[PDB]
């Protein structure tokens, strides 16, 4: 699962092994230039401070004219000029060590993963279908973007300040011992936990999001299976459990969320207290060293300034590790997927390419079974032996394998058995790509790619002119409705060839086979969708094509396939008859049985949401007022010390001063912690709170919205799982951070200006003009530290879309083996951001550097304007060291505060996106009582001149005007095509659409002024597909009634009667086996008849079946419809279903032709007058 | 500037009592604190100044607990209770918390305290070598006294004379604890020839008539 | 431990130039000054001026502004004085004393050098005019008898006088020598009984060193003479 360091770094040129050469010594330099600093700093302080001692003995004397004193402080006005050069010269070194080590690191970056990223995609293009029908196809998308992300952010900057770090800690301890030992020693005995401290301060600061995805990864699964399911959901009528359930799933989610943050602010607390005791113990025993007489007051500060700094850089060293180790782990698997070469090489130019390429085909002893299933085996031996020119077509029932042979033919695969050859020579020795691209085939359900439609038909070959593209697209008469659009080779096709209609669709993708001009050609089911004669021109260009070339058709129509050379039938994946159309008559097999039968604008109203818990924030409030106030203090006592240190007095009066000085050190610790973990605690309970109730509130304006308003394209489930999941916890960031980060921001800064001008009037506009560059450079840090910007892996992505559209329409360029053509595109779709990453590298270590060298400069010029401000006696050493630390400190802290708080502006956003949908209400109120309430019906049901257009197709009508005339116990079958509006009469009565025309009377009573509820608690269904829920079976059939005491009389009964009972009771914890999602574990004709179980718990005086045996056996749909059949009487039942089975016992009988009713009546007037619904009984029977 | 008077410059102890010695200021040494700063140093003979009690009351460290100091405004004393044979040399006070002037004491030496005695004063003429060399030295001797404090006057034919007269005063002897001085009067070759009576008188306190010792030139 | 120790004797001549050195050993050199006082003969101290023992800074005594030069050497850490135009008046003994710099004129100078002694003159190595002295002609009033020579006008000191080469300790006083325009004078007596004197022999015995003179008087008694 880990990669060994050596083979991480493997993809680098020369160029890149300088750069990370380079920019880790001048990171090791960048990291020795703050103990150096706090070198200057002590012998600075000391200059000062020896200056200051000697001045009181002259002063009382008095009578010494103007030398003197001029000589005594012109001392120091002179030598604070050479510890000014000092500091600018500590400033230059380490703004151009800083910058060559953060951009030579993030170049080494950037084109490591450059290289990274063609190399995958290049390896992933070699990878069999086999591949991928085992592994996935959006877990593929996800490694790229994941896999990606981490190596980026792994070996990007990390490996940089790891080095400064580990340099900052050695430089410092080298400085610690060779300035004094005896204090060293004493806070290296402390330095363990101060490293410990930094740590886990850097660990509970690192992540800082995780905690939540994982407290909501219980209840999301409720979020997304409700909105998945939300039609048949609220057509149950089931609101009310689900509500109930997210209910239950919030209460833990919040409670583990509160045990979260107490924990950090406790934590974080005790890491300001061991800070602040560090302080009071280092003071405390040194300003005993210095009144034992053995060191100096710059001395002390060096020492304990170097040791802190190196112990606190150490500990975030943390990170890194981290991030390198989850940058091997994520790396391992994009080594094995390029590492590993199939036996099948689609590029090696060792395969064997023929010349003289006639059509012959060889099949003997042909075995194969899927991967994907192995167990299973479908074929068992196929021999065909197919001339030149000869229409071979196959007939044979869904689930023999045609598709397989298809497959089989352009070695998608191997057979397991046997030998395939075409035109004496086998495939197994000779080119996979020459082979690929001289057959041309044509799918069952092809897909287009959005692109214009000339470069559709272009994707053939690759030199074709634009008189080829008219003859072929001639050839596939498929030049009118190019004719009448606009944009008539400029039209972009939309997605999944959604644009236009089905027809124009396959015969332009018999175009685009087409325009290879191909060896052998493979059609599989080519007119599905299609007209009469549109297929007719259609296959008279595939005889106008066909006398050259060797073609194998597969359809359902025979009106293609009795015009052809040869006619074979599969049989259990055996082909068993053979010959010619007259052999098969005179064979009497199964065909002679076919043909005998066919014969923004909230603006900071946030706080309104948050109104009612208003003790918190007042609680929060003024814990941020003290809590900001608390870097001036220190500011204060800090200068009180060393403004003791400067002066001379008694020794008990200094004695008694740093004694009380480090004890409120230590007192200042401790309201630190308590205060510090009390708003810590208070604004996560407001915060906690307002992301339940948040997130309670908008499950349910969810839950009340109509099914028009889920169809929306910007209303997808995953986008509403967004907006419930990563936006409602976005909302705390907009009111309560907000409010404790510019009110601590003010406590700190506003009172260390003001104590700075009443202090020293001068230094502080100084350090006025110096102070947003230092407050800059604390968040310009702070966001380097922890996750700066991911905008341009956003840019990355919308830009390598063509990556997860080749991945999804992996089965189409396998067979054009256009592969090359795909990769050359992927290489130039990366080139901008290449050039965008590059010039972001350069930017990022220009602005960090400056920043860090403004730091130093502002360090020389503060102390040489307090130097004169001494000299000329109008402050003092105290004052200035009392405005510098209170300003700069302030400025810092204001950086690193308000560095750490989530974004406002996208959280006002998203606030407003959250209001906009609490506000909203649906058209119709599923939660209202209003309207018609007859406490009688009958039963009956008339539709009349209905027609009905989807609202995300508005321009493609999919009715036309349909009447129908429905009363009680009419078992009413509705046959037709697959998508001529079957399940469209269920959402039509089931209020999921209202109809912009027609009239529907149910009973004389018109659906429109019923109540809503009552209609979808009177009728109950099936699903086209069976949904259940996260729970057991008997919580699945107890689901089917809401409202009500559910008996388990009734479960186990309707149980026996859907002849699901034995599959229960069979099971391990039978009524508490826990299914998993969409019934996953088990098998589909179990949870469609645990569909029928569901369904028939409702009693329902409407019964609608839409494809009741789709996966069923045959012994059990008798079993399924002896049930319905005892239970018809009294009910109205409308059953749609493609087995005739069902439909041959059926009262009335409808068939459907592009939405409109062609014929209607009983069964024997269909069967009289034979129109299209003798065809359609003309299918399999005999 | 402020001055020290210390205001015994010889204080005669025993060897095993107690002794006090006074430090006098001339102006208040009491501080704008409450502190008042006057420290008192021992000095051996020939050694370094070795510090004893700082801030009048309190003490040093490795000192012994027989020294202790007291008194306040512009009167400052240091008591030796139990004097041992090592606390010999004087003492001395600094200092004046007025500063730079930053004065000093005068001393206080110590003693071992005699009972009384009287010296034999011996005279001596010039010999034959230095009148042959031209020029009289005419010396008397007194030896084995107690205590150091004795006038010598040297009376040349009933007059004093007060020019060209050395003293020299040995220290205090170990074994018997006195004194001695010599006297010696240095004049030319001619000088000796005009005058006959030459007296030395020592006047000390333990005799009511002062011992003369006296001679004649021509007579022998 | 913390120990200053000086340089030893000076024997300068009169407008000449001298350097004393106070050396440190034991403590951190760079905090503490180091403040130089002179002790005359006979006198209350007197402070001449200290030195900051950081980076330098003097301050003087106003008798001593201009005749006093101080220096630091941080290397060696150790502290100069130099005199220029010296006089016969800056002859005496000088010590030099540490002050805390933290809390300095709140505090005493807590440890002092032993002293080093300048000791201005301006004649030349002399020999030693060694007299002796016998006793007053005709009486004696007891047993005890007292003799003694003395030594004038040498230079420089010390001299080592010595009784019959160091065979009589029982009445030895050897008093200090004095000054007397600028050439020196040590005298010496021993008191002997009735029965040595003049019965047997005893002579002074004056080794001068600076010279490398050795001189023995036999003390005879004047007789009629
Ligand atoms: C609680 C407390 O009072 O002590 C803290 C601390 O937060 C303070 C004092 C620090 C601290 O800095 C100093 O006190 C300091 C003193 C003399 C000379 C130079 C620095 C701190 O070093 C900074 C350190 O914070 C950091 O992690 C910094 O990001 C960083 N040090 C920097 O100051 C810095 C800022 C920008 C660019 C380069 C350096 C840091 C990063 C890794 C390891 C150590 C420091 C911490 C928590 C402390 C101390 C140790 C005192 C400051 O930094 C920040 C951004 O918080 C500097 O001004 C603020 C004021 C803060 O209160
Ligand atoms: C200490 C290591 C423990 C902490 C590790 C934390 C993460 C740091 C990553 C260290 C690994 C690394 O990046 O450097 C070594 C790496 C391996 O060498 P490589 O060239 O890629 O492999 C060739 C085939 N053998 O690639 C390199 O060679 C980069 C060379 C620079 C790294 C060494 C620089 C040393 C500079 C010290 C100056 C003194
Ligand atoms: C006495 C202590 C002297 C001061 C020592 C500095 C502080 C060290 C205490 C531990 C630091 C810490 O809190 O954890 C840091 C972190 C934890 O280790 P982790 O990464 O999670 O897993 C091990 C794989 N590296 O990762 C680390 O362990 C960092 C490892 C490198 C830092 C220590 C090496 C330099 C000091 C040598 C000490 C021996
Ligand atoms: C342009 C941005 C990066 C700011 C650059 C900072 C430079 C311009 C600043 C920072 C420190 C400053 C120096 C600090 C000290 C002094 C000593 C003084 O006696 C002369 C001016 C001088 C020499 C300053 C000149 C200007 C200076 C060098
Ligand atoms: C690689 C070179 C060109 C970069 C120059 C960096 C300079 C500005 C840095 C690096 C070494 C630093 C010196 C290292 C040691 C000390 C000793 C200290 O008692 C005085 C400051 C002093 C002298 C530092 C002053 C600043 C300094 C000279
Ligand atoms: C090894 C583990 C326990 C941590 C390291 C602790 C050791 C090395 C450190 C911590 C505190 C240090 C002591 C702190 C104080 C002093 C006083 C000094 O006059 C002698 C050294 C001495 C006594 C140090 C000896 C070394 C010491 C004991
Ligand atoms: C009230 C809000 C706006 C700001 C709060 C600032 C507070 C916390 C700051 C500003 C003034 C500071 C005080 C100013 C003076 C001193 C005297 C010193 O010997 C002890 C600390 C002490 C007492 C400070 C403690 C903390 C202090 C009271
Ligand atoms: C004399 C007194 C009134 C001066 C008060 C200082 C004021 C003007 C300064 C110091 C602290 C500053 C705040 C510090 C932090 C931030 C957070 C940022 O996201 C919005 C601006 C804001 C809120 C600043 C606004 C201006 C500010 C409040
Ligand atoms: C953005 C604001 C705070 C900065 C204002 C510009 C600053 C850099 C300029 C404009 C006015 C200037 C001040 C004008 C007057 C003087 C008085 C003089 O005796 C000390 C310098 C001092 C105090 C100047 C310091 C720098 C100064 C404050
Ligand atoms: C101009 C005079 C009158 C007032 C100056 C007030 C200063 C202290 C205020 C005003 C503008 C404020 C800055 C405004 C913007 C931000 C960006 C934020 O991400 C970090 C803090 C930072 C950088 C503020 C720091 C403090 C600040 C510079
Ligand atoms: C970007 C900033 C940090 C650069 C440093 C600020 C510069 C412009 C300021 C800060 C302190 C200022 C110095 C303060 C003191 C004096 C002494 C005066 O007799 C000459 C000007 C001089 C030498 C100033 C020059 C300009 C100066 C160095
Ligand atoms: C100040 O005092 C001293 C002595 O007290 C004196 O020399 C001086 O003339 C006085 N005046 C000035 C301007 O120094
Ligand atoms: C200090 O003041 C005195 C006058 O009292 C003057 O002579 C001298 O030059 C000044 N400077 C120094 C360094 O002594």
């Amino acid at each position: 699962p880990t990669v060994s360091v050596f083979s991480m770094f493997r993809y680098s040129n020369w160029l890149d092994k300088l750069y990370m050469v380079v920019g880790t010594l001048a990171a090791i330099i960048h990291g020795a230039g703050l103990p150096l600093m706090m070198l200057v700093f002590g012998e600075m302080t000391d200059i000062f401070a020896n200056a200051g001692n000697l001045e009181d003995l002259m002063s009382n004397i008095t009578n010494r004219s103007d030398i003197n004193d001029t000589g005594f402080f012109m001392n120091l006005e002179e030598d604070m000029t050479r510890y000014a050069y000092y500091y600018s010269g500590i400033g230059a070194g380490v703004l151009v060590a800083a910058y060559i080590q953060v951009s030579f690191w993030c170049l080494a970056a950037g084109r490591q993963i450059h290289k990274i990223r063609k190399q995958f995609f290049h390896a992933i293009m070699r990878q069999e279908i086999g591949w991928f029908d085992v592994h996935d196809v959006g877990e593929l998308n996800t490694r790229l973007t994941d896999d990606v992300s981490k190596i980026n952010e792994g070996i990007g900057d990390k490996i940089g300040m790891f080095f400064q770090s580990m340099a900052t800690f050695f430089t410092g301890f080298i400085v610690g011992f060779t300035r004094g030992w005896k204090l060293t020693l004493v806070i290296l005995a402390i330095s363990p936990v101060l490293g410990l401290s930094a740590a886990v301060w850097a660990k509970i600061l690192s992540s800082f999001t995780d905690k939540e995805l994982l407290a909501y990864a219980k209840a999301g699964a409720v979020a997304e299976e409700v909105l998945a399911a939300i039609r048949t959901v609220i057509a149950f009528g089931g609101q009310k459990k689900e509500l109930e359930r997210y209910n239950k799933n919030l209460e833990e989610a919040k409670r583990i969320g509160i045990k979260k943050a107490i924990t950090a602010n406790i934590s974080i607390g005790a890491a300001f207290l061991l800070i602040y005791a560090s302080y009071a113990l280092a003071f405390w025993y040194g300003t005993t060293l210095v009144l034992s007489g053995e060191y100096s007051i710059g001395q002390v500060l060096t020492v304990f300034f170097s040791v802190l700094i190196g112990a606190f850089s150490v500990g975030q060293a943390s990170p890194s590790i981290e991030a390198f180790a989850n940058a091997r782990g994520a790396a391992y698997e994009i080594f094995k997927i390029i590492d590993n070469k199939p036996s099948i090489d689609s590029y090696s130019k060792s395969g064997h390419k023929p010349d003289n390429i006639k059509g012959n085909l060889e099949f003997r002893n042909v075995h194969f079974s899927y991967p994907s299933r192995k167990e299973v085996k479908i074929l068992k031996g196929l021999n065909l032996k197919v001339q030149s020119g000869q229409t071979v077509a196959l007939v044979g029932n869904s689930g023999c394998g045609k598709s397989t042979t298809v497959q089989l033919m352009q070695r998608l695969y191997d057979p397991t058995e046997g030998m395939v050859s075409v035109d004496g020579q086998d495939i197994r020795t000779i080119n996979v790509r020459f082979l690929r691209e001289i057959i041309g085939v044509v799918s069952q359900e092809p897909v287009l790619f959005a692109t214009t439609i000339a470069e559709n038909i272009r994707y053939g070959r690759e030199n074709v002119t634009m008189d080829e593209i008219e003859k072929a697209v001639k050839e596939a008469n498929a030049y009118d409705f190019i004719m009448k659009l606009p944009h008539k080779f400029d039209t972009l096709v939309g997605e999944r060839g959604a644009q236009l209609s089905g027809g124009q669709k396959q015969r332009i993708a018999i175009a685009r086979a087409l325009v290879r001009n191909p060896k052998i050609l493979l059609l599989d089911e080519a007119t599905s969708a299609l007209d009469t004669e549109s297929e007719a021109v259609v296959q008279v260009a595939l005889d106008k094509a066909r006398k050259g070339r060797t073609t194998i058709v597969i359809a359902h129509r025979l009106s293609t396939v009795r015009n052809a050379d040869v006619i074979a039938g599969f049989d259990d994946g055996v082909i068993v008859e053979k010959g010619n159309h007259d052999e098969l008559m005179k064979e009497k097999g199964i065909y002679f049985k076919l043909v005998t039968m066919q014969t923004p604008v909230s603006f900071w109203r946030i706080m309104k949401l948050n109104l009612t818990e208003w003790p918190y924030f007042v609680v929060g409030v003024f814990c941020a007022i003290i809590n900001g106030g608390l870097q001036p203090a220190f500011a204060i006592i800090f200068s009180k010390i060393i403004g003791v240190f400067t002066r001379i007095d008694d020794p008990e009066t200094k004695r008694q001063n740093s004694n009380l000085f480090s004890l409120l050190f230590l007192a200042l610790g401790i309201i630190s912690f308590i205060t510090f973990f009390l708003q810590g605690f208070t604004f996560g309970k407001a915060g906690e709170i307002l992301t339940k109730r948040l997130r309670y509130m908008v499950f349910r304006s969810m839950l009340r919205q109509d099914v028009s308003w889920f169809d929306d394209p910007k209303n997808t489930t995953g986008a509403l799982t967004t907006r419930l999941a990563n936006d409602a916890a976005q909302v705390k960031g907009a009111i309560g951070s907000r409010l404790a980060v510019i009110t601590q921001n003010i406590a700190n800064l506003g009172t260390g200006i003001i104590i700075s001008f009443i202090y020293g009037w001068q230094l502080t506009l100084l350090l006025l003009a110096i102070v947003p560059i230092i407050a800059i450079a604390g968040v310009v840090e702070m966001k380097m530290l922890s996750g700066q910007a991911l905008k341009d892996k956003k840019e990355l992505e919308g830009a390598g879309k063509i990556a997860t559209e080749a991945i999804e329409n992996f089965r189409t360029v396998v067979s054009l083996t256009q592969e090359q053509k795909f990769e050359h595109m992927y290489a130039q779709s990366l080139q901008v951001p290449y050039r965008n990453s590059l010039r972001k590298a350069h930017i990022f270590g220009i602005t960090f550097s400056f920043t860090q060298a403004m730091m130093y400069f502002s360090y020389a010029g503060c102390f040489r304007f307090g130097a004169y401000l001494v000299a000329h006696k109008l402050m003092s050493f105290e004052d200035v060291l009392l405005v510098f630390s209170a300003v700069v400190f302030g400025a810092m802290a204001v950086g690193q505060v308000s560095s750490f708080a989530p974004d406002y502006a996208k959280a006002k956003i998203s606030a407003a996106h959250i209001i906009m949908i609490i506000e909203k209400t649906p058209l119709i109120d599923s939660y209202s009582t209003e309207g018609l309430m007859p406490n009688t019906l009958e039963g009956n049901v008339t539709f009349g001149e209905v027609v009905f257009n989807y609202p995300t197709r508005p321009d493609i009508p999919v009715l036309q005007g349909l009447s129908l005339e429905v009363k009680k116990g009419q078992t009413l079958a509705l046959v037709g095509s697959s998508g001529c509006g079957k399940s469209t009469v269920v959402q039509l009565l089931e209020r999921f659409y209202d109809p912009l025309a027609g009239k529907v009377l149910l009973d004389g009573k018109e659906i429109k002024r019923l109540n809503v509820q009552w209609l979808r608690a009177h009728l109950g269904i099936v699903s086209q597909e069976p949904i259940l829920f996260d729970c057991s079976i008997a919580e699945n059939i107890a689901y089917g009634d809401n409202s009500r005491v559910v008996s388990q009389e009734e479960i186990v009964r309707a149980a026996k009667e859907a002849n699901i009972h034995a599959f229960i009771e069979s099971l391990p914890n039978k009524y508490s086996t826990k299914v998993g999602d969409k019934g996953t574990q088990l098998s589909g004709g179990q949870k469609q008849r645990i569909a029928i179980a569901r369904a028939l718990v409702r009693q329902p005086h409407i019964l609608l079946l839409d494809e009741a045996t789709s996966a069923l056996d045959t012994e059990s749909e008798k079993v399924v419809q002896e049930a319905l059949d005892k239970a018809r009487e009294g009910r109205t039942c409308i059953v749609i279903a493609h087995r005739l089975s069902t439909i041959q016992n059926a009262d009335l009988i409808v068939v459907f032709q592009n939405g409109r009713v062609k014929e209607h009546g009983t069964h024997q007037q269909l069967l009289a007058q034979k129109g299209i619904y003798f065809s359609m009984v003309s299918v399999q029977a005999g | 500037q402020v001055v020290m008077t210390q205001s015994p410059l010889s204080l005669p102890v025993s060897l095993g009592d107690q002794a006090s010695i006074s430090c006098r200021s001339s102006q208040s040494l009491l501080h704008s604190n409450g502190n008042t700063y006057l420290h008192w140093y021992l000095q051996k003979p020939g050694q370094s100044p070795k510090l004893l009690i700082y801030k009048v009351s309190n003490r040093f460290s490795g000192v012994p607990d027989r020294f202790s100091g007291s008194g306040s405004g512009t009167d400052f004393t240091l008591k030796i209770s139990r004097v041992e044979a090592e606390d010999l040399g004087v003492y001395f006070c600094s200092q004046s918390t007025h500063i730079p002037p930053w004065t000093f004491g005068g001393g206080t030496k110590l003693d071992i305290k005699r009972a009384d005695a009287a010296p034999t004063v011996s005279i001596f003429p010039p010999s034959s070598e230095q009148l042959t060399s031209g020029g009289l030295s005419v010396v008397c001797f007194l030896n084995n006294f107690y205590p150091k404090d004795i006038n010598v006057k040297w009376k040349i034919d009933g007059s004093e004379r007060q020019n060209g007269v050395l003293n020299s005063w040995t220290d205090q002897d170990s074994k018997d604890s006195t004194y001695s001085m010599s006297s010696t009067l240095t004049l030319t070759k001619d000088e000796y020839e005009r005058h006959n009576s030459y007296t030395c008188e020592a006047t000390h306190k333990t005799s009511t008539s002062p011992i003369v010792k006296s001679f004649n030139r021509n007579e022998c | 431990e913390v120990q200053l120790q000086e340089s030893g004797p000076e024997l300068v001549k009169t407008g000449a130039s001298v350097k004393i050195s106070c050396k440190a050993s034991g403590y951190s050199f760079s905090n503490y000054y180091i403040h130089w006082v002179k002790q005359s003969h006979g006198k209350s101290l007197e402070w001449i001026g200290f030195i900051s023992c950081y980076n330098g800074a003097t301050f003087y005594n106003q008798k001593f502004k201009g005749k006093a030069t101080f220096t630091v050497d941080n290397s060696s850490s150790t502290a100069y004085m130099k005199f220029n135009s010296l006089t016969f008046e800056d002859s005496a003994v000088y010590y030099c004393a540490r002050l805390p710099i933290q809390f300095g004129n709140f505090y005493p100078m807590d440890y002092w050098g032993q002293g080093t002694t300048v000791t201005v003159s301006s004649a030349k190595t002399t020999a030693p005019s060694v007299y002796p002295l016998a006793p007053v002609c005709g009486d004696t009033t007891g047993s005890s008898v007292t003799l003694g020579c003395l030594v004038k006008g040498y230079f420089p000191e010390p001299v080592t006088l010595t009784w019959n080469s160091g065979s009589l300790s029982s009445g030895v006083h050897t008093f200090p020598a004095v000054l007397q325009s600028d050439l020196y004078t040590l005298s010496s007596s021993v008191t002997v009984t009735s029965s040595t004197w003049p019965s047997q022999s005893i002579t002074c015995n004056v080794a001068h060193p600076a010279s490398s003179t050795k001189v023995d008087k036999k003390i005879e008694p004047r007789g009629p003479t």
